[PDB]
RNA sequence: AGAACUUUGAAGGCCGAAGUGGAGAAGGGUUCCAUGUGAACAGCAGUUGAACAUGGGUCAGUCGGUCCUGAGAGAUGGGCGAGCGCCGUUCCGAAGGGACGGGCGAUGGCCUCCGUUGCCCUCGGCCGAUCGAAAGGGAGUCGGGUUCAGAUCCCCGAAUCCGGAGUGGCGGAGAUGGGCGCCGCGAGGCGUCCAGUGCGGUAACGCGACCGAUCCCGGAGAAGCCGGCGGGAGCCCCGGGGAGAGUUCUCUUUUCUUUGUGAAGGGCAGGGCGCCCUGGAAUGGGUUCGCCCCGAGAGAGGGGCCCGUGCCUUGGAAAGCGUCGCGGUUCCGGCGGCGUCCGGUGAGCUCUCGCUGGCCCUUGAAAAUCCGGGGGAGAGGGUGUAAAUCUCGCGCCGGGCCGUACCCAUAUCCGCAGCAGGUCUCCAAGGUGAACAGCCUCUGGCAUGUUGGAACAAUGUAGGUAAGGGAAGUCGGCAAGCCGGAUCCGUAACUUCGGGAUAAGGAUUGGCUCUAAGGGCUGGCAGCCGACUUAGAACUGGUGCGGACCAGGGGAAUCCGA
RNA sequence: CCUGGGCAGGGCGAAGCCAGAGGAAACUCUGGUGGAGGUCCGUAGCGGUCCUGACGUGCAAAUCGGUCGUCCGACCUGGG
């Protein structure tokens, strides 16, 4: 029954005036002001879409807070790949590579037999 | 139940625009909303994006086709008339 | 605030240097020690009155002791 | 504005070290991840600027 | 207010003439087929996890609950035991055939080791 | 001195959560607050006011501007112009004054060891200086109290961000292991060699840290609208307890108010995953309101990760609130006791989060800032001695400038004014009711809108009726009035086959009792616990039932415009 | 043009989906489900049809009371 007010001058309900209320030990509901959501990064341009996981989905501003632990993956292209595009990129190379190295060994044979 | 006759999906119109006009708009909504085999996946998950471009829920291999079909006729002879050309004494 | 589980962590982090205030808070079930070292708030919660009676007498006299009523 | 579909394009550049994204017209029937070929000698297929 | 609820409760003051909205306004039918077909399909989840209905069967009984045949779930479950009932029945002739050939063809086999040691 | 108007008690009313309420953006500029006067202005009046005179009031690292670009505006290079000047924003420009590493020279400080300055080599698309949002993007403060006027600013208490560290503030990682030979019973010690820019889980990934330069790649920033569905909170409902108050003519275990945990850190629920392993399915199977998913691996079992605004825990009961009692003239955010509890449910309303779908010749913004990854150029102790670095736990110092009062309005804005006019927003209770409709109440405001007293004449302005006829008045059914909600039957001509259609036309509608149906949770069919809906029947009230309010007259045609 | 904000409840019931029935087949029919639309009644909002109502030296150098049209959009609106 207790109507509550703003506290700042944002009159709007704008996307940054995106809040939520609560209750203060002085048995009073209060406004209180709620930070926006900060999404996980994601998919590298091609593979199947969602958010890279292990990763602490906060603003890039708080990454500056967030230590060598909870922004990556040990793996090697950890916190740029879900791991499905590691473990294809690892055997596309290792195929792709090791095709050219036959085509080029049959490319010898070729001249060594004309 | 067969609830319309004719109108088919043309009804959320309704008595407007005339009877031609509804009939001519008929087979490309038909066909625009239709869902399409995708060549790559072997799925039905060919979804309409904006005007030209089709893309398929799995393996996100979005491709350009037609402006209200997957394939044009005659786009599909152009690709023919290509190949022949193509393969038609060597370039 | 951060809430020491250890006796004996309170108790270096009470002989740790620049820490001015040490509150004892008795209550009806346990009772509360408090070291305001800087910036942060040190809780020592303990339900054991002889283990609060033994460490306000391990408690080092060269610090200040404020008794919450 | 363009009913046309654009198609975004990236390149090597074969003289610093760099990975270059341009704009094409998007041809019929050319899908993600089809290796556009572009030059004097290219193979004629469909998407291959010559 | 508290008797004017009671009297709600009691089922009074809901005739026909102090009825404002319509009916889908009043208790709305898809609200009315959310809870009617949640209740139809997790008392299968309730038989099919513990003993009562097998695979094959809750998958047809899973599409005639999404059609509109079984109306509540006092029919639903004496469908249930009658489709048991014609299941048990099924089986059991099934059974008595089998045990005629059965014995038909053990009996064969038996007088065709007596043959066989008859010959050699 | 003086009261229909000032103030207080009381009585009766209005605004009734879409406010006559609590606060803002623009605009006003002292109107905000206190004291005194009432000539002057307030259209009567005043002891009153937004009038007059005097004196006060706006405190910020964490609220906003400042930073960034958006549509755009703009100067130099350039061109044009008699000319102040004009065009243009990459065009016709020698439009970077920065930096890693190395070498040489000089200076300074404890010349141990470091820090500057000059020269050379090497690297370096700016989509072009600069401006442009007090609603876009944008790191980080919340709880209590304080004055006559302030409040996230002041006091107390409790946190967080951004920069700083040269003689490198304290720890912890890096980091200390293995082998050989000799002595010693052994624990261990000695000589020498080698390694050591972290570990574990099959896994998705986890931890107290995890060398990183020019360069390259990627992500965040960074996205439309509308359905649905589920979780969480707030408010509302009900049952019991506790504290105070109202009624008692009679009844009423009754009626009204209240019944608390902020930011931050940890743990545990709940939600979600297009995240992994085992494992292979058809008699096809699993799940949604709707879909959807499955051999490119479904069901099932075991795991991992994200949000955790929910609960507990330090904060945190010493405050705050209710109630009772006690001391000081006052000053003391006095003093003491008790409580600040147990639960249930929702087509309930608002906000938020998450999943999914639809709509499109509409694809629904960039930049400032920040992070990860690939590359290994380089750096360091090299041994029984400890470094190169740390995005880990702490500790120390600083955060400059500007605005912060009040109205935000049928009286602080604009309209010549205390003008039925206009001006952009957030919060929203109880009942009846489909409804944020209309009506009556609660918190909270108000004196009826620049005047009062007496009577109820003509005429007028708004409201309601009227015996019989029902459009005969009038250019014309102008105005007014009939049907109006809901349930159950039935619906014509024509037609683009969608409609017309709530066509038209009939019946019922109240109160009080029952009856039947629609659910959840436990045990190997039985037993416990609650919501508002539908249908039927009986009794009865002066044919009365949408009882106020809410609210389609209908049909046959012609012309024009789809 | 950029950047933000907002629009109570009901009626009609499109595509897709499920189940059942008829038939020899082609195919047809029935009950749900779904929530489509420059869709209907209607509030706030935006405009102003009629009473040629009230004023008409008015509140107002264009306003007010009923009766109104539209209200998911060719919708209304702040700032630059
Ligand atoms: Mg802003
Ligand atoms: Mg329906
Ligand atoms: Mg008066
Ligand atoms: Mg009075
Ligand atoms: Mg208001
Ligand atoms: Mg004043
Ligand atoms: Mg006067
Ligand atoms: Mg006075
Ligand atoms: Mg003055
Ligand atoms: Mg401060
Ligand atoms: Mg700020
Ligand atoms: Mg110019
Ligand atoms: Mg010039
Ligand atoms: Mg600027
Ligand atoms: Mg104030
Ligand atoms: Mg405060
Ligand atoms: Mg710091
Ligand atoms: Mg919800
Ligand atoms: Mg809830
Ligand atoms: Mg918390
Ligand atoms: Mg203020
Ligand atoms: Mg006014
Ligand atoms: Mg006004
Ligand atoms: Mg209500
Ligand atoms: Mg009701
Ligand atoms: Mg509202
Ligand atoms: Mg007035
Ligand atoms: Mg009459
Ligand atoms: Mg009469
Ligand atoms: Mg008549
Ligand atoms: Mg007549
Ligand atoms: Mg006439
Ligand atoms: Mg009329
Ligand atoms: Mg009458
Ligand atoms: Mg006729
Ligand atoms: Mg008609
Ligand atoms: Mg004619
Ligand atoms: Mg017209
Ligand atoms: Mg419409
Ligand atoms: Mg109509
Ligand atoms: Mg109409
Ligand atoms: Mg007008
Ligand atoms: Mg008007
Ligand atoms: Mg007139
Ligand atoms: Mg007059
Ligand atoms: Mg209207
Ligand atoms: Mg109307
Ligand atoms: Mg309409
Ligand atoms: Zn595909």
């Amino acid at each position: 029954v207790q109507r509550l007010t703003y506290r700042r001058r944002l009159s709007y309900n704008t996307a940054s005036n995106k809040t939520r209320l609560s209750r203060t030990p002085g048995n009073r509901i209060v406004y209180l002001y709620t930070k926006k959501v900060g999404k996980a990064p994601k998919s590298a341009c091609g593979v199947c879409p969602g958010r890279l996981r292990g990763v602490r989905a906060v603003r890039p501003k708080v990454l500056m807070r967030l230590s060598k632990t909870k922004k990556h993956v040990s793996r090697a292209y950890g916190g740029s790949m879900c791991a499905k595009c590691v473990r294809d990129r690892i055997k596309r190379a290792f195929l792709i590579e090791e095709q050219k190295i036959v085509v080029k060994v049959l490319k010898a044979q070729a001249q060594s037999q004309k | 139940a067969k609830r319309t006759k004719k109108v088919g999906i043309v009804g959320k119109y309704g008595t407007r625009y005339g009877a031609s006009l509804r009939k001519m708009v008929k087979k490309i909504e038909i066909s625009q909303h239709a869902k399409y085999t995708c060549s790559f996946c072997g799925k039905t998950k060919m979804k309409r994006r904006a005007v030209g471009i089709w893309h398929c829920g799995s393996c996100m291999k979005t491709v350009a086709g037609g402006a209200w079909t997957y394939n044009t006729t005659s786009a599909v002879t152009v690709k023919s008339a290509i190949r022949r050309l193509k393969e038609l004494k060597d370039q | 605030p951060r809430k020491i589980e250890e006796i004996k962590d309170f108790l270096l982090t009470a002989r740790r240097k620049d820490a001015k205030s040490v509150k004892i808070k008795k209550n009806k079930d346990n009772v509360k020690f408090k070291v305001r070292c800087s910036r942060y708030l040190y809780t020592l919660v303990i339900t054991d009155k002889e283990k609060a009676e033994k460490l306000k007498q391990s408690l080092p006299p060269g610090l200040a002791v404020k008794e919450l009523k | 504005g363009r009913g046309a579909p654009l198609a975004k394009v990236v390149f090597r550049d074969p003289y610093r070290f760099k990975k270059r994204t341009e704009l094409f017209i998007a041809a019929e029937g050319i899908h993600t991840g089809q290796f556009v070929y572009c030059g004097k000698k290219a193979q004629l297929n469909i998407g291959n600027v010559l | 207010c508290r008797k004017n609820t009671l009297a709600r409760r009691k089922g009074r003051h809901m005739g026909i003439g102090k009825r404002k909205g319509t009916a889908n306004a009043r208790m709305p039918e898809k609200v009315t087929w959310m809870r009617r077909m949640r209740i139809l399909r997790r008392l299968l989840r309730r038989y099919r996890e513990s003993k009562k209905i097998d695979r094959h069967m809750y998958h047809s009984l899973y599409l005639k609950v999404k059609g509109n045949v079984f109306k509540n779930k006092r029919i639903l479950m004496e469908h249930i035991h009658k489709l048991k009932a014609d299941k048990a029945r099924k089986k059991l002739l099934a059974d008595q055939a089998e045990a005629r050939r059965s014995k038909t063809k053990e009996a064969r086999k038996r007088r065709e080791e007596r043959l066989q040691a008859k010959k050699e």
